[PDB]
């Protein structure tokens, strides 16, 4: 009996089998329907996006379209992994500070619709910490939907210090779409959002000094890059390369009053007992696709140093495979019989209902 | 945000501790652990916690990950036991081994009622406390194979 590990990101499904070193199915968490007013899921919807309007059932880490989310799960099991879910204990994931009903409904659907024999819902950042070989550290987990700050000491996340910012990759993509209009480009539709997402992933970077970089961009074309659109047109982008992810450090770029990711990290550490802060500062673990911008670790190191006491030893850990750290941590933990001992069985669900998830999954 | 209506409302509770203590009862490696002063060592082998024979304690394969439980008498009472738990990560250990060692360190901590103080010991970065447990510290070439199946 092999457990399935499914990390339902806001933007990407990562799914596979416990004990594998990587997810075997990675595909967009999207359902597409005809743009002219019956549905396609995942890679095929992305392929046929020329004639489809694309919708994400997860927004900011919360499932907001349950009918479409069921399509995503059905596709993951039957079309991608090609498994019968009733034969496989299933590990799902979730970001912290989600409303309780999100995991209640995940649990209900897994048992009542997919008939899984057992399941567990794990906190994403905790999986990433274990994937890094640590029991103590502070994880900055940023995917398509949410940026979370999760401090963990001796294997226990510290709930009073967990912080959440509903600003992540999708907001960055949308902002790149907007600023690209300054150059006279028009990216508006859901299909165009996916093109700009690709531009963002390929060409964006975090500047070490934002104002200096803006000056460099105006002095010459040395920072410019070209990109070929699917229709063949070649566009040029310049300071948008770094203005886009600057939003993580200056959320006011998209009109949010929130502190930037460096300040939230600092604030989360400061909510922890003083005696453990040095260990957290020396163990900032980056996780998620939105932490993949070139330059982000160096910028974090600079900004946290400016906020922290002058002698504080600060280290940013940026695992090269951090797009998959959550999944990998799940694959490891789901390979351990003692971890599986805590999973909800189908009988337990039959007798206790969705409320049992809160009493078994931590 | 409101912790109370959220999926972390039960973190930090007696309930969380109870569930995790129960889970730790299902690992044979912990039975009889920490019963007298000394050092006990396990190596991760394809996700399993495998005892290291006492005659090898202090020798560690650079390709592997280990858990080292140091049981001692605290200053407060010479007839009671306290614990440092170190997890040692070889320079060439694979991700599955280090991650299992971390998770299982927390589990041993749970099994021992939270009393162990945890220490992450990367090869070449071992703490003063770790160095004090053992020319008894010897690093060996090689190690056991990863538990991961490689996806091509
Ligand atoms: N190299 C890259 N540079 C910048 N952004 C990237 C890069 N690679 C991926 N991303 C972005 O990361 C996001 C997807 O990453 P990931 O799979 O970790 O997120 P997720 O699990 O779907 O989201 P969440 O966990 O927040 O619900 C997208 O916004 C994507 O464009
Ligand atoms: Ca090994
Ligand atoms: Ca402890
Ligand atoms: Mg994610």
């Amino acid at each position: 009996t092999t457990a399935l590990v499914c990390d339902n990101g806001s933007g990407l499904v990562k799914a596979g089998f416990a004990g594998d070193d990587a997810p075997r199915a990675v595909f967009p968490s999207i359902v597409g329907r005809p743009r002219h007013q019956d549905s396609y899921v995942g890679d095929e919807a992305q392929s046929k996006r020329g004639i489809l309007t694309l919708k994400y059932p997860i927004e900011h880490g919360i499932i907001t379209n349950w009918d479409d989310m069921e399509k995503i799960w059905h596709h993951t099991f039957y079309n991608e992994l090609r498994v019968a879910p009733e034969e496989h204990p299933t590990l799902l994931t979730e970001g912290p500070l989600n409303p309780k009903a999100n995991r209640e409904k995940m649990t209900q659907i897994m048992f009542e619709t997919f008939n899984v024999p057992a399941m567990y819902v794990a906190i994403q950042a905790v999986l990433s910490l274990y994937a890094s070989g640590r029991t103590t550290g502070i994880v900055l987990d940023s995917g398509d939907g949410v940026t979370h700050n999760v401090p963990i000491y001796e294997g226990y996340a510290l709930p009073h210090a967990i912080m959440r910012l509903d600003l992540a990759g999708r907001d960055l993509t949308d902002y790149l779409m907007k600023i690209l209009t300054e150059r006279g480009y028009s990216f508006v539709t859901t299909a165009e959002r996916e093109i700009v997402r690709d531009i963002k992933e390929k060409l964006c970077y975090v500047a070490l000094d934002f104002e200096n970089e803006m000056a460099t961009a105006a002095s010459s074309s040395s920072l410019e890059k070209s990109y070929e659109l699917p229709d063949g047109q070649v566009i040029t982008i310049g300071n948008e390369r770094f203005r886009c992810p600057e939003t993580l450090f200056q959320p006011s770029f998209i009109g949010m009053e929130s502190a930037g990711i460096h300040e939230t990290t600092y604030n989360s550490i400061m909510k922890c007992d003083i005696d453990i802060r040095k260990d957290l500062y020396a163990n900032n673990v980056l996780s998620g696709g939105t932490t993949m911008y070139p330059g982000i670790a160096d910028r974090m190191q600079k900004e946290i140093t400016a906020l922290a006491p002058s002698t504080m030893k600060i280290k940013i850990i940026a695992p090269p495979e951090r797009k998959y750290s959550v999944w990998i941590g799940g694959s490891i933990l789901a390979s351990l019989s003692t971890f599986q001992q805590m999973w909800i069985s189908k009988q337990e669900y039959d007798e206790a209902g969705p409320s049992i998830v809160h009493r078994k999954c931590f | 945000y409101n912790i109370a209506d959220s999926n972390i409302a039960n973190l930090g509770t007696e309930l969380e501790k109870k569930v995790k203590l129960e889970a730790s009862q299902h690992e044979d490696a912990w039975k009889g652990a920490g019963k007298q002063v000394g050092v006990e060592i396990w190596r991760i082998q394809q996700f399993k916690v495998v005892p290291v024979p006492k005659k090898h304690h202090g020798s560690f394969y650079t390709g592997d990950s280990y858990i080292v439980l140091s049981t001692y008498h605290p200053k407060t009472n010479p007839d009671k036991l306290a614990y440092d738990v170190h997890f040692w990560l070889g320079a060439f250990t694979t991700q599955d081994e280090a991650g299992t060692a971390a998770y299982k360190t927390v589990e041993l901590d749970d099994y021992l009622g939270g009393l162990p103080v945890q220490y992450r010991e990367v090869q070449g970065y071992e703490s003063e406390r770790f160095l004090s447990l053992f020319g008894g510290l010897r690093i060996l070439d090689g190690g056991v194979e990863t538990g991961f199946h490689h996806v091509e």
